[PDB]
């Protein structure tokens, strides 16, 4: 069908409710550990300060993570333990999302919040293993291919936030339904906003399935810490390690 | 021409050519494990394909590929599933047996939501096809042929949804949805016991039960 003026509005609100969570945050890096220039490619304190560098942003990406969350009609109807898990197990793949979107060709480089070029060695400089630097630029070049917009990484989040699956959902058929308006919302913008490429949309969901795997290796990213004696500050510990 | 570069036709024949607790499975699988080369073989396109991707290709996904045949196959029992060898194995069996979780997952994500939008052999081929034609697989030539027909069976999957189920405009999509969840349960399958079992600590979700109120 085409874009029924229900959605079009869900998709105005939507992309609305990025710009306005990615504001409040834009205020959060007064609040973070600046990137030490330093020249010992591996002190101790380099390696600290930059660790806390990322672990940060980390934090003010699950903060403008759960303010999105209840932009999107529907999920604050939810058992507050759904909500819960749906963003405990959501976020990682979020963030992944977010990161690709920011993602540079020509640079090979990933800027977070409006500045900074951050690439494969910096990500390394950082404290995450090669292991999961690859996998994570190379999802970032193949969602750049798609050069998708504004609307189409909102719906795609939001997809990805209501997964029905995820581990420790209540009502699951709210869940299911309720992500199924998303679906069949980018569905219809996509035949539209990209006609003669009925593919767009395939390729979108499937981007859903590279999410899952990605998720596992990070968490084999989080493991790999339990041997590095370097810490996961409250927040990211409460919704990974647990 | 669509269907015709990826004819429905043959993969449902390519599907329909090869048809304690956890050791049980595990034959079942070993005896399955036989079948995917033929399987795949029927696939179009896929024996076009570099000796050494077909082998990549089908090292990376067999686990996947053989969780959604008998998940499929397992339509017709009741809170269990059938093996490929005839053995029934109930739910609470594969509870006393340690394995619960992920058995439990694989019938809400898989047996049951197939047995409720009835999905067909034919659209299980596809989705198996898709899963087959992964082009993220480490070691490939050529990622971009493997990529190509997995689009070309994208396209072929949708014509028929749109074909045999008109009035279900959004088929395609429920059929795509369910590689996600698949996609996860797999990973797990190939878990180490020590990853797979070690069960964690009833997690207090504090901060984040605060931060949706604040
Ligand atoms: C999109 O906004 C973000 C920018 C940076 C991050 N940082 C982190 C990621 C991350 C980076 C890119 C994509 C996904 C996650 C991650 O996995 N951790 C934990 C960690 C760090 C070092 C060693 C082991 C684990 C972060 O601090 C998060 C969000
Ligand atoms: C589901 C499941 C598991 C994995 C099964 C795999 C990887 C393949 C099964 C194939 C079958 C069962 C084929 C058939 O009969 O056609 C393991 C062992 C982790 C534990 C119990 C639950």
């Amino acid at each position: 069908v085409q874009l029924s003026p229900e959605q079009l509005g869900m998709i105005e609100k939507l992309v609305a409710a990025q710009q306005q969570c990615n504001r409040r945050s834009f205020s959060d890096r007064l609040r973070v550990t600046p990137w030490p220039i330093a020249p010992d490619p591996q002190s101790r304190e380099a390696r600290q300060q930059r660790f806390a560098h990322f672990t940060e942003l980390a934090i003010v990406s699950v903060q403008e993570i759960v303010d999105f969350a209840k932009q999107l009609p529907g999920f604050l109807q939810l058992s507050r333990e759904d909500q819960i898990a749906l963003l405990k197990t959501s976020a990682i793949e979020v963030m992944l999302l977010e990161t690709s979107r920011r993602y540079n060709p020509g640079s090979e480089s990933i800027t977070f919040l409006k500045d900074f070029s951050y690439n494969r060695e910096d990500f390394a400089k950082a404290g995450l293993q090669v292991e999961f630097i690859n996998p994570i630029f190379e999802f970032s070049r193949a969602m750049n291919e798609l050069q998708l917009n504004d609307a189409e990484f909102a719906l795609l989040i939001a997809i990805s936030i209501f997964s029905a699956d995820r581990p420790n959902v209540q009502d699951q058929l709210q869940v299911e339904r309720l992500q199924h308006t998303y679906v069949e919302a980018l569905h219809a913008y996509v035949s539209i906003n990209h006609p003669h490429d009925p593919l767009m949309f395939p390729r979108m969901l499937m981007k859903l399935v590279s999410l899952r795997t990605l998720s596992s290796v990070h968490s084999e990213q989080v493991f790999a810490l339990r041997l590095q004696d370097k810490k996961l500050p409250p927040l990211l510990s409460e919704i990974w390690d647990v | 021409s669509a269907n015709e570069d990826m004819p429905v036709e043959r993969i449902l024949e390519a599907e329909l050519a090869v048809e304690d607790p956890v050791t049980n499975i595990c034959q079942a699988a070993d005896k399955q494990l036989f079948t995917l080369v033929e399987w795949a073989k029927r696939i179009p396109h896929f024996s076009e394909l570099p000796l050494d991707d077909q082998v990549i290709l089908l090292r990376a996904g067999w686990n996947e590929l053989l969780i959604a045949s008998f998940s499929h196959r397992s339509i017709a029992v009741k809170d269990g599933i059938l093996l490929a060898t005839g053995l029934h194995v109930h739910r609470n069996s594969a509870h006393s047996a340690g394995v619960g979780a992920i058995f439990d997952r694989v019938l809400t994500e898989l047996v049951s939501k197939m047995r409720d939008m009835q999905m067909d052999k034919t659209e299980l081929g596809c989705l198996r096809a898709i899963v087959l034609f992964n082009p993220d697989s480490k070691g490939l030539s050529n990622p971009a042929e493997v990529e190509a027909l997995r689009e070309k069976v994208y396209a072929s999957l949708e014509a028929y949804c749109k074909h045999k189920y008109p009035e279900q405009p959004g088929r395609f999509a429920k059929l795509l949805l369910r590689l996600p969840a698949l996609r996860s349960i797999g990973l797990k399958c190939l878990e180490h016991l020590f990853f797979f079992k070690l069960i964690g600590d009833t997690p207090i979700d504090t901060f984040l039960m605060e931060m949706l109120e604040a």
